């Protein structure tokens, strides 16, 4: 019982030094992917803390030791994402100056190429539509009003994809 | 919702709102 | 019916000035403040979208206008947004390297701030937990396990609240 | 679920996960 404790306290005063002083990426993980970390960590060690009270309560203490290192791997996995945000929020501020790698490059692509295909179409659908505003019995322009729509419909998704991971 | 039926049988695409729906 | 149409092309191509080179802050908009603008400019194009190919079809000029003068703003501030997001993306790449700002460490605080007093709690709360498991007939300990789990509660919530806006 | 009572009366803070539900 002591054993689970003993090192449970040992992970948290190692992964405290993180917070510290969090200047460089600590990991991998997206603004998203550090607050999804949060989340599911937090479910993680809610179930903990009441195994931890009802098996002390209960004297089971094999249980109880399952509970105390379950909450030890939700806390530290909790501050490293926290650490990660952390980093990423004083990074991203507008008076923050930053050299963007091309790996950084090559990530933010997808974003960039994806609106501008949004503007491109969205600016034929308008150039279509204002066509179709003086004379709607035009089926060929329809079709390509039609195709714009379905470019822009796709550019968008493309667009959110690219953004949620 | 997800799409506008235009005149002569072409179709206005809007399934990006549906990509929004199912996110949220 | 032509005024609106040509203004909305205007504003598409001066707003795509944005997206060529895309590595300075363009607005103060997080990187949740630029996914939820996409989300909710989506929906509003979605029914101007509808709402230009309605009026033309039924020859409703004023509100086509209405419609495309709605698709061009949320057009321009979903480009906004994804320029924006685009330069938070190559910024918090790992291979980056950035300068930050005082006003960037005065944002990151309230997270470290957070993390760092629900370790200082959580692990009160494991060392108090150990000595209940051993000897759970300790009601003030009971009281002192419920003083850390609350400010572990608050500390987290605090947490999440600091990386939500 | 949002609270575990403990013996002799005292409570369990579990607030946190109801405010990662209501977000949710």
């Amino acid at each position: 019982g002591q054993k689970e404790c003993d090192n449970a306290l040992r992970q948290l005063e190692t992964v405290r030094e993180l917070l510290e002083n969090p200047v460089q990426p600590i990991n991998d993980m997206s603004y998203f992917g550090c607050l999804d970390s949060v989340m599911e960590n937090s479910k993680v060690l809610g179930e903990a803390m009441t195994g931890i009270s009802q098996n002390a309560k209960n004297g089971n203490l094999p249980e109880f030791g399952d509970a105390i290192a379950t909450a030890s791997k939700a806390l530290c996995g909790f501050t490293e994402a926290a650490a990660q945000a952390a980093y990423l929020v004083g990074v991203s501020d507008p008076n923050s100056q930053a050299q963007i790698s091309p790996e950084g490059r090559a990530a933010m692509e997808p974003i960039v190429i994806s609106a501008k295909t949004m503007l491109e179409s969205a600016g034929g659908l308008i150039q279509t539509a204002r066509a179709l505003a003086v004379n709607p019995r035009d089926p060929p322009r329809w079709s390509v009003l039609a195709g714009h729509s379905r470019t822009v419909s796709d550019s968008i998704k493309k667009l959110i994809t690219s953004m949620r991971d | 919702p997800y799409f506008v039926e235009t005149p002569y049988g072409y179709q206005l695409d809007l399934d990006f709102l549906k990509y929004v729906d199912d996110i949220q």
